[PDB]
DNA sequence: ATCGATGTATATATCTGACACGTGCCTGGAGACTAGGGAGTAATCCCCTTGGCGGTTAAAACGCGGGGGACAGCGCGTACGTGCGTTTAAGCGGTGCTAGAGCTGTCTACGACCAATTGAGCGGCCTCGGCACCGGGATTCTGAT
DNA sequence: ATCAGAATCCCGGTGCCGAGGCCGCTCAATTGGTCGTAGACAGCTCTAGCACCGCTTAAACGCACGTACGCGCTGTCCCCCGCGTTTTAACCGCCAAGGGGATTACTCCCTAGTCTCCAGGCACGTGTCAGATATATACATCGAT
């Protein structure tokens, strides 16, 4: 508890910043009269009012006993109005107006008064889809008809269908029985208290985790006061599992920054998180074709890696880059033996120094080719496929103005690496899928490598099927898409036939929740984990990392 | 009235005539003097102020001219704004140039 | 014989308000009203200007406080800037 | 005895930085003013109020180009103001044109 | 009657400004530059009073022209 | 929306002065803004006048008082010959 | 004539003037021969400044009076450089002049 | 996009040129810093008024006659822009 | 070879530059310095290209007055290499600040 | 004082888009009439300016000795100009997106106008104390040794 | 450092006149009511600003070398300064005369306002020639020998 004139000689010179605002603060500054302003419907909307006088009185008779309070009322006050009025009204525009005063005044005052920051935070709104269609999509505060919080239907696509019954799946439901409501709902950040002084704080300002301190969050003033320093974070990315693998890739990274030397250079570390064996079956289409007749077998044994790259900044852990891999050792059976797919990469643009931060996404890429090479992998095989929009490989909700590259910028930056891997004797060569092939003398669809996840057994079972019982198209569909197809030789010719088994000195890696991407991006929504700002990657991080070494 | 009727001290009156007769526009909005008024007086409180506090430094309890060129000339704000103004029986800052000075 | 006016008392009931043991002499009386003329008519042309500017023929309080902040320094505009909407909040509630 | 020659000078400006009485003597300056006033209309009358007006501008006026030639001169690595100073100050400020 | 404002005159306005050793020419260029100053000013007051169908320059006079050339005086009762 | 501008008299007096001459757009923008500011200046002196003497009017004596003051020796004369010449031939008729 | 600018025999509007004097408020009642002799010493003005400018482009061999002309015009002229002091002419340039101490020897 | 250390723009040879014009004919290698400096105190003094301008009639584009004015305004009037 | 003695480029570009009309200072620097600039005031503020010419303008105009007038004070000190002092010398003169 | 290498002006051909003119359209200017008050003008009064005479004394004027600063010359060190090769990014030409300037039509709240009214403020009177002044003392700088 | 020797600040006592308070009134601010429109606001159109991408090439940057200039030093000389003495005419006090500044009353004619009508001026389009640009040449000129 602050003394009343302690908070109001603060905070009131933040609400006279919004008083002196004309015309804008007029509407806001005594209580709404709906019956005199000409509006009866007002408090059927709006159940909590508020404005600058009730708001000064409050003040001047200390009515608050902490800043937050004085905050929550002045932003109720906006919200009120940004609820009952259009967006293209008067009075919504002057009272954004105000909001953008009032979050320049109010940040350094707070944290005047001992706090984290003033700024009133909330998370990202999630992305509704539609059980109508297949990637049909409901949009920010459009309004949309749900029923049980699980099926939702975009106002467009639910008057669709004739009649009054919608069927979700084998049921029937009656229109009159679904929502309807706007997209408009945004979660708050929360607050954690110190247990010395009782100030509320951002948990994700001040990245405190139950789990990693027990024995309850003490602000860093109250900690210099005393000059403690927190415990320190045994949940590191340092300090997960070491492998052969994330050594080897981490000392390719570090020995490239150590030769750059550029100024403010962090280390890096990549730890391998899961390592599990699995099958490609392949699907009813080609099955049909070629499984049937024993020219094909019915499904390909590969191990599956996730790995991760972390840089400290600030002090703290950031997950910048992570990769899933397929592998198709020596037993594998053709056409998939000996090779290599990545299956997805993705990354949070936070890396420093920024311009090295291309350089080491690459030698990440070529150290894993070289490594799989030195196992005795022949081939690589890359699809260039950048995320549709609103879609995140593996880290959920990345940072708005991190751009996502189209496919000839992400062509090209493929290429680059291998240009990279090919002088240094790494990559022996690499073509695009419709060369490849025709080098090979390919004849059939059975020849190629088929892959979990992968385009090629997608289009090979529209084209079986469109064809009435098909490889007819196969060079034209090749050629068609060739820019985006990578075939990477790393065992050139004659070695290729004649190498020993494979044998991985790596342990497989049981985790769960990094078999594949799923899983990872179902906790981070779930949990509010987005990477979509510096300080939420922090705490995406961290909780990430906990989880990780707590199983 | 209405300079108590806004907690001001000078008048709202008579700069309301004023902004009427000296023709500086067709007509004067109701919020206008009012504001006006209130700029009026705290410019002249601050002026005031600083040459009361300049006249306790040098002994007399009578501001004269020269109190009033030191407190504006000292202060930097009402310098900058009183820049090309000059003062009768004003007088000048003491001030002498570091190279004049004895060595 | 002619009534003329001045601002001579106002400037009394300020300086008895701001330094009670305070006196002033006739001459800095004179000056301190030609100032507060000079200052009043620098303000009323500027907002006079606005107006004519923004082709609007009434001098409101907005155009008043836009010349404060033309006119005067940093800190000074501030100040004055917040007086103004202090003392027309007070006029236009109380009655 | 005898002041060395650059002393009585520091003396005199601390005593009259500190005064403010007029320094130009009122009946000549008087005289100058209706000279002056001849050769724009003959037989003008000036209320005494306003030659003390123009003295006060005119000593104002004055004294702040002196100020000025001073910068000038000591800016020119020298101590003694001269007429080209005057007239540079008063050049560069864009009175003269 | 330039000759009116006398060298020691011109001395101590200086000394006021604060210069402390004159040449022998400043007096003759001051005189000059004074003269040309109240050539200006004391045509603007007359023609405001020709024009106020006058003859007698009112101390009035005198502050208006000073505050058209960006001099204004106070003390006078503008 | 018609926009008010003082190109064709301008290009007219430059016709009188110089039969032969053309004047660029720029130099037009120039001049127009020129006569504006001129214009401009005469008129408020001419009103600070005219609000010294208490007076209510802006008659031809304040705008020729108004062009003494503003412009230099011989640009006032010159221009209160003009003025007074063209005032002249206007009551004549 | 009808229009009142031909009968001062000027080229100026004094139409213009006059609703001009009185749409910005610089008096309640604007007289009769105040336009007529705004319009007439704004004209002359113009004219001493259009002698000038093309004078200065004949000098440089064109047709066309450009802004530079202008600036040449108005930077030569003793009266009309005290009058335009503190103007600066978009596009103007300035007087081509090098102090003598600069120069070889 | 946020922006800083633009005021570098103003390069060595750009004030080099300036002064040429000016009639200087020879520049200590101290003046293209402290240039810079009396730049920037200049247009903190001209676009601070015309914005003033601006955010009074309510609009989100410093218009020509805006610059125009607030340069009016500090004695440094501006002839081809508008008036 | 063949190399011209130091300082007669430099009035070769004297002559040049004061000749021609053309802005100097260049076009894109200088409207992302007055964006950058304009942005400490008020966030998102949209500029006509014609406002930002005029004010590249009047930036042109008042540096070229300021060099002369220090070129100017450079010659009365004596010497011909305008220096840093010389510009706040002549602003401090000029009544400027 | 020539030679040569470089930059500058001159003379001519070609092409272009910016300036000069012709036309329709519309609204701002012109013409005729009237009511009213702002200004011109006569008369008066008394304030304030001009003019003058005498004394007194502070300040201007003049002469002299000389110490200190202006100024000219010189030599030293280096910061800046000039030219060249290398590297950066401004400039230009499109290509698209759309926030916001600008215009219009409706409605009402706000300010001008006017009659009655009264007290805030101005003109005049009178008192006393804040400051002008003066003499005496204490302290503080400045200059020669 | 150490002394004398002028300058300056401090303190106390005397007096005087200018500011501050008090009183009378009269005219300008206030209050109340009405009427008209300038401006607020919602809605629409569509231009100009912003972003972006690629290609070209002028322009900025870094660097090496040399030299002309900044600057510190030293000597000479003359010219302002401080001071004492002689001269004068500012200054103050007082008186006397009269011009004209200011005020008031009266009358008129100049202008605001209103309506009604039509031509000057602006937007638009179109046509061509002044000037930009490229190329060859004659001359100016700057620097090394």
């Amino acid at each position: 508890i602050f003394k009343p004139e302690e908070l109001r000689q603060a905070l009131m010179p933040t609400l006279e910043a919004l008083y002196r605002q004309d015309p804008e603060s007029l509407p806001f500054r005594q209580p709404v009269d709906p019956q005199l302003l000409g509006i009866p419907d007002y408090f059927d909307i709006v159940k909590s009012p508020m404005d600058l006088s009730t708001i000064k009185r409050k003040l001047d008779t200390g009515q608050y006993q902490e800043p937050w309070q004085y905050v929550d009322d002045i932003w109720l006050m906006f919200n009120n109005a940004w609820l009952y009025n259009r967006k293209t009204s008067r009075v919504y525009k002057y009272c954004s107006k105000l909001s953008e005063v009032f979050e320049q005044e109010i940040d350094p005052v707070m944290q005047s008064l001992g706090y984290c920051c003033g700024r009133k935070l909330e998370f990202s709104p999630q992305t509704l889809c539609c059980y109508g269609k297949q990637l049909c999509t409901i949009p920010r505060d459009a309004t949309y008809y749900s029923y049980q919080n699980r099926y939702h239907f975009c106002e467009k696509c639910f008057n669709e269908i004739q009649g009054e019954s919608v069927s979700l799946g084998q049921t029937t439901i009656n229109k009159e029985q679904f929502s309807k409501r706007k997209n408009d709902t945004l979660d708050p950040e929360l607050f954690v208290e110190c247990t010395e002084c009782g100030r509320k704080m951002h948990q994700i300002c001040v990245l405190h985790h139950e789990i990693i301190w027990p024995a309850g969050f003490v602000c860093d003033g109250c900690l210099k006061k005393s000059a403690r320093t927190r415990k320190e974070n045994k949940f590191s990315a340092k300090r997960l599992p070491s492998t052969r693998l994330g050594t080897f890739l981490e000392n390719r990274v570090n020995d490239f920054l150590r030769r750059q030397n550029h100024p403010e250079s962090g280390e890096v570390t990549v730890r391998v998180v899961h390592a599990s064996d699995k099958t490609v079956e392949v699907k009813p289409g080609m099955k049909a074709r070629f499984v049937d007749s024993g020219e094909m077998a019915e499904s390909f044994p590969y191990r599956t890696k996730a790995l991760f790259a972390f840089e400290e900044i600030d002090g703290v852990d950031l997950c910048f880059f992570g990769m899933h891999v397929q592998e198709y050792g020596s037993d594998c059976p053709p056409p998939n033996q000996r090779r290599v797919y990545i299956s997805y990469l993705d990354s949070v643009h936070f890396f420093r120094p920024k311009c090295l931060r291309t350089a080491v996404y690459h030698e990440i890429l070529i150290g894993y080719l070289e490594y799989v090479k030195k196992l005795g992998y022949t081939t690589g095989h890359i699809w260039a496929c950048p995320p549709s929009e609103g879609d995140d490989y593996i880290f959920h909700c990345h940072p708005p103005d991190q751009k996502i590259p189209k496919p000839k910028r992400l062509q090209e930056w493929f290429k680059k690496m291998l240009d990279k891997a090919v002088s240094e004797r790494i990559v022996h060569d690499y073509k695009d899928i419709f060369k490849q092939a025709t080098e090979d003398r390919l004849t059939s669809a059975k020849e190629l490598p088929y892959f979990e996840g992968d385009f090629w057994p997608n289009v090979l079972e529209e084209s079986i099927k469109e064809s009435g019982g098909s490889s007819q198209k196969l060079y034209a569909t090749m050629e068609k898409h060739k820019e985006v197809f990578f075939v990477i030789r790393l065992i050139a010719g004659p070695a290729a036939n004649s190498l020993p088994p494979i044998v991985d000195p790596d342990p497989l890696i049981p985790c769960d929740l990094m078999d594949g991407r799923d899983a990872f991006l179902t906790l981070a929504r779930d949990k509010h984990l987005e990477f979509s700002s510096l300080r939420r990657a922090q705490w995406s991080t961290m909780c990430m990392l906990v989880e990780l070494h707590t199983q | 009235t209405r300079s108590s009727r806004a907690g001001l001290q000078f008048p709202v009156g008579r700069v309301h005539r004023l902004l009427r007769k000296g023709n500086y526009s067709e007509r004067v909005g109701a919020g206008a003097p009012v504001y006006l008024a209130a700029v009026l007086e705290y410019l002249t409180a601050e002026i005031l102020e600083l040459a009361g506090n300049a006249a306790r430094d040098n002994k007399k309890t009578r501001i004269i001219p020269r109190h009033l060129q030191l407190a504006i000339r000292n202060d930097e704000e009402l310098n900058k704004l009183l820049g090309r103004v000059t003062i009768a029986q004003g007088g000048v800052l003491p001030n002498i140039q570091a190279v004049l000075l004895p060595k | 014989r002619s009534r003329k006016e001045s601002y001579s008392i106002y400037v009394y009931k300020v300086l008895k308000q701001v330094h009670p043991d305070t006196g002033i002499s006739s001459k800095a009386m004179g000056i301190m009203n030609s100032f507060v003329n000079d200052i009043f008519e620098r303000i009323a042309g500027e907002a006079s200007r606005l107006a004519h500017y923004n082709k609007r023929s009434t001098i409101t309080s907005r155009e008043i406080q836009t010349a404060v902040r033309l006119l005067l320094p940093g800190e000074l505009a501030k100040h004055a800037v917040s007086e103004g909407t202090k003392a027309v909040t007070k006029y236009t509630s109380a009655k | 005895h005898r002041y060395r020659p650059g002393t009585v000078a520091l003396r005199e400006i601390r005593r009259y930085q500190k005064s403010t009485e007029l320094l130009i003597r009122k009946l000549p300056f008087q005289r100058l003013v209706r000279e002056i006033a001849q050769d724009f209309k003959t037989d003008l009358r000036f209320q005494s109020s306003a030659v003390m007006a123009l003295q006060e501008a005119c000593e104002a006026y004055l004294v702040g180009l002196f100020e000025d030639t001073n910068l000038c001169a000591i800016h020119a690595k020298r101590v003694t103001i001269m007429p080209k100073d005057i007239q540079l100050a008063r050049r560069i400020r864009g009175e003269r044109a | 009657n330039i000759q009116g404002i006398t060298k020691p005159a011109i001395r101590r306005l200086a000394r006021r400004g604060g210069v402390k050793r004159i040449s022998g020419l400043i007096y003759e260029e001051t005189r000059g530059v004074l003269k040309v100053f109240l050539e200006n000013v004391i045509r603007d007051a007359v023609t405001y009073t020709e024009h106020a169908k006058r003859k007698t320059v009112t101390a009035m006079d005198v502050v208006y022209a000073l505050k058209r050339q960006g001099r204004t005086l106070y003390g006078f009762g503008g």
